[PDB]
């Protein structure tokens, strides 16, 4: 339980998001991240090492989300510019830009299947895109204030979404409509994901609690005291034994999944965490934020 | 019940609201009022 | 206005390579804000300070309130109004090196003031951003007063 | 206190097999300097062990421990708290002294740290165990709605309040909480009045807490464009009496004045509110409120560079990073160029946390404008900058066509944004003109590089 590597000054200017894979479609060595620098960096962490493989640019606001395909070794990446351009990590080149406007452009969601881009929008909308296609294929009829988080699940078989006000909508991607809508927030969510057994569903909301809820029956799993800040960004270990939580005062906690206490905290950030992801086995935890610096954390 | 009387009676309140409001040093308001006057006067 | 600086420090070490002479010491104090290094050289015969104390530093062009640039001469016999009513210890040198971490491309970004009030020296290290009124050979003064806090 | 100080240290020095002395000695010091008290104790723990083998009463481990706990010993005064609570039950026969009430309130301050140690489950428990062997306790119940409401100010927060005022109405910390609920929306503007004048009886008077909230929430309704019909002056005039009535009666109050200047400065005179802002910043500038009014000033008067570090130094306290008010106030008048193309990433990262906001998306186009405007105008400039410049101003109108369908607004229609398409207009015709421009200078530098190769040639 420590820090591997410390790449000092990953970016020019702050880092919002990270992404790293998981499978082994040349994804799990290449980290891919997103900065307000417009640098869409494509590190290779090679021989333990975090190297730069490929620089791609384009985008005229900084990247908000960055995500690799789970079956696929290709990325895409959005802004706030409407323009969610797809490039690809075999060659380092664009494949298209979706011109989501025009404004309509949020955090991305890479379908398991690698075949659907959850998108949202300012209407509360969530317009799910085409990988190969890029025009708005069907959009999920539940209104509200906007968007602010939309998680796929590794199996696929449900979608959730983060709103302003802290309201949950679990949707059904395998017939597109809603099916719950948990509401045991009122803080805007900021991030969410799906456990590796899309059993949990982890919500970081902005009052500093990892409330837990269930997706199969849509209730509550216990209540978790996370950090004092905001959290950020929320993962699991591909494992499935404990899940990181990244907030806004510097802290990387991992907590426990099963026992709901923090196994290990990180001090390392001068700044606040923006992104935090795991490896391809759950040992290593590759981490950005304000700081701009790539914190790679090994908990054997 | 006397578990109210048997607490409030031996502990001790260093600070509460209004001490918040006063500075902990000696600020008066012979060099505040005199240029509260002072622009009241201009006008 | 005229103030080419203006912060608050605390002192906290006193001539730590140990005192020289008797009457002048070294205090190295820090800044509260700016976060600016100091290494003023005060009278601790007649101005007497210990560690932990804050004081306002204010160098200033003049000591005049409508800035009126005086030439520089020891003229007690003036009923104009002065800075120095509201300081316990003034003091006036002149800046002879403005040393900086420059380079041959890129600007510097931190620079240090070298004063010296006639043997007393005082070396203002910091950003090289609230520095711009700092100027090689010109007259300056110090106007510092402690704070009771 | 002064004599009780004197003979202190008269018993410190001599040592007349002392005992309690640095009991007394530290019984004095926990209003004065944190640290002489943690030196008392210390000294004191160790003091009680010579003359037999007696374990420390759990009250100086419970002062001790709530000494450490304002500071960031957050832990050892954890530890000093669980040890207490231990000793504290091992009285079983110091019924006189009430070990139960020292173990509640060494329970009460561990509940406390856990609040404040990210722990609110363990937090809500011990108060809950509180609450269920003395519901007549009232700081463990009011604390809970604290726990209860940064999850929102509708849960149960609003109602163990009304519960805690029911239970003791006479209590003036429940009732300024009851207060304290309307501010979340200000709807109550006019109508906060009531309920802040309920406990403004003699009986409890003078309070300058309930004062100040009169003067605050008459503040609240300044910065409106009806000043000219004689009504917001009266509310100046009016909360400046309350400000000079709770002045005369506390001249070392720091909000009057800070209210005072807040007023001198809306009555237009900020040459003149840094003097009475001085005192206020000179007695703790650690409170949010004076950064920002002294950073107004300092804004106002063509100064932003001592402007947007008061403004950074604000966002350096561990509750956010961007907050959409700190960097609105921060574009007030900026025109450099360190101050436009920075300024937009300011405003992107304001508009990350929230882009709901039409104020942000407005002047992230307004300074894209300025930007545009700033290299397609007189310049004559970098190829590849007018190649950038024409995406920013279609992304700049794509904007002003979305901006347009909006209902609501800051309190003042966008029906303007016309004048902004047609300079956006001018701005494409110009645009247009000078990559013409751009193309010359190409084919100046391509035959100036020509004309540097043959002469390395003759070389």
């Amino acid at each position: 339980y420590g820090i591997l590597f410390k790449q000092e000054q990953a970016h020019d200017d702050a880092i919002w998001s990270v992404a790293w894979g998981t499978n082994k479609k040349e994804n799990s060595e290449t980290v891919v991240t997103g900065s307000l620098d417009d640098l869409v960096k494509v590190w290779k962490w090679r021989d333990e090492r975090l190297d730069l493989q490929w620089s791609l640019e384009g985008h005229q606001l900084g990247v908000v989300s960055v995500d690799i395909s789970h079956t696929l070794p290709i990325a895409a990446s959005s802004s706030l510019d409407a323009h969610i351009r797809l490039w690809d990590l075999e060659n380092g080149k664009q494949i298209k830009s979706i011109d989501a406007g025009p404004v309509d452009a949020w955090t991305l969601a890479f379908s398991p299947d690698s075949q659907y881009l959850a998108t949202g929008t300012h209407v509360g909308k969530v317009n799910i895109f085409g990988v190969e296609s890029g025009k708005k294929e069907y959009s999920l009829d539940t209104r509200g204030k906007f968007i602010l988080s939309i998680a796929y699940s590794p199996d696929g078989k449900y979608l959730a979404s983060g709103a302003i006000d802290g309201i949950i909508n679990i949707f059904d991607i395998a017939t597109g409509k809603l099916l719950h809508t948990l509401e045991g927030h009122a803080m805007p969510i900021r991030s969410l994901t799906f456990s590796p057994d899309s059993q949990l569903l982890v919500t970081a909301s902005d009052d500093g609690y990892i409330k837990i809820y269930d997706v199969q029956h849509a209730n509550l799993a216990g209540t978790l005291s996370g950090h004092a800040s905001w959290v950020l960004n929320v993962a699991f270990c591909p494992d499935d034994t404990h899940f990181v939580s990244s907030s806004s005062d510097k802290s990387v906690k991992v907590w426990d999944v099963g026992t709901r206490t923090c196994v290990h905290t990180f001090f390392d950030h001068q700044d606040q965490v923006w992104g935090v992801k795991y490896n391809g086995n759950g040992s290593k935890i590759v981490s950005v934020g304000d700081d701009q610096e790539i914190h790679i954390y090994d908990c054997p | 019940v006397d578990v109210t009387r048997d607490i409030v009676s031996r502990e001790r309140v260093w600070r509460t609201r209004t001490t918040i409001l006063q500075s902990t040093g000696k600020n008066f308001s012979k060099n505040i009022f005199a240029i509260l006057q002072s622009v009241k006067a201009r006008e | 206005a005229g103030i080419l600086f203006e912060d608050i420090f605390d002192v906290k070490d006193i001539d730590p390579e140990g005192k020289k002479f008797d009457r002048v010491s070294r205090l190295h104090c820090e800044s509260e804000s700016f976060k600016m290094d100091l290494i003023l050289d005060v009278n601790i015969q007649i101005y007497p300070v210990d560690l932990g104390d804050k004081f306002r530093l204010v160098i200033a062009s003049t000591l005049y309130e409508d800035g009126t640039l005086d030439d520089g001469e020891y003229n007690p016999t003036d009923d104009r109004p002065s800075r120095a009513d509201q300081f316990e210890y003034v003091m006036y040198g002149k800046v002879y090196r403005i040393e900086g971490d420059e380079t041959s491309t890129e600007a510097a970004t931190r620079l240090s003031a070298y004063v010296s009030y006639g043997g007393l020296l005082m070396r203002l290290q910091g950003d090289a951003n609230n520095l711009h009124g700092f100027e090689v050979d010109s007259r300056v003064y110090l106007l510092m007063k402690k704070l009771a806090f | 206190r002064d004599i009780a100080k004197g003979h202190l240290k008269k018993v410190t020095e001599q040592y007349p097999d002392d005992v309690e002395a640095w009991i007394e000695l530290a019984q004095i010091l926990e209003q004065t300097d944190i640290q002489g008290a943690l030196s008392a104790y210390g000294t004191a723990t160790r003091i009680l062990q010579e003359k037999v083998q007696a374990d420390v009463p759990p009250e100086i481990l419970n002062n001790v421990g709530a000494l450490h706990f304002r500071l960031g010993n957050l832990g050892e005064a954890k530890k000093y708290f669980l040890a207490s609570l231990d000793r504290a039950k091992a009285e079983a026969e110091h019924d006189e002294h009430y070990y139960n009430a020292i173990s509640v309130t060494t329970s009460y301050n561990l509940a406390r740290l856990y609040e404040a140690m990210c722990e609110f489950h363990e937090a809500e428990k011990l108060y809950k165990n509180i609450l269920r062997e003395h519901p007549n306790y009232v700081d463990c119940y009011l604390r809970l709605g604290a726990m209860a409401r940064d999850k929102g100010n509708f849960y149960e927060a609003s109602d163990w309040f009304k519960e805690a005022l029911q239970i003791n109405q006479d209590h003036p910390d429940a009732w300024s909480l009851i207060g304290n609920l309307h501010l979340a929306k200000q709807e109550w503007g006019p109508g906060q009045k009531k309920f802040e004048r309920i406990l403004k009886q003699p009986s409890t008077q003078s309070d300058t807490y309930s004062m100040l909230a009169l003067g605050n929430v008459w503040l609240q309704t300044l910065h409106q464009p009806t000043r000219d019909r004689e009504k917001e002056k009266r509310h100046q005039d009016r909360a400046l009496a309350i400000y000079k009535q709770v002045l005369r009666n506390d001249a070392k109050n720091l909000y009057a004045a800070n209210g005072i200047g807040a007023v001198l400065a809306h009555k237009g005179y900020f040459r003149e509110a840094r003097d009475v802002f001085a005192q206020v910043r000179e007695a703790t500038a650690d409170i949010s409120d004076v950064w920002l009014n002294l950073a107004h000033i300092y804004v106002e008067q063509k100064q932003y560079i001592s402007a947007v570090q008061m403004y950074e130094n604000c966002l350096r306290k561990f509750y956010k990073h961007q907050n959409t008010e700190v960097v609105l106030y921060l574009a007030r008048a900026l025109f450099k160029c360190g101050k436009l193309q920075e300024c937009k990433q300011t405003l992107l990262k304001a508009r990350h946390v929230a882009p709901s906001d039409t104020v942000l998306m407005f002047n992230v186009a307004l300074v894209l404008q300025r930007l545009a405007t700033s290299v397609l105008k007189d310049e004559k400039s970098n190829l590849k900058e007018v190649l950038n410049a024409v995406k920013e101003l279609e992304l700049a109108h794509r904007y002003f066509s979305y901006l347009s369908k909006v209902g609501d607004k800051m309190r003042f229609d966008l029906a303007l944004a016309a004048t902004e398409a047609r300079q956006c207009s001018d701005l494409l015709s110009q645009a247009q003109y000078h990559v013409a421009r751009a193309r010359k200078q190409d084919e100046e530098e391509r035959e100036l590089r020509a004309k540097q190769e043959q002469e390395k040639e003759l070389l």
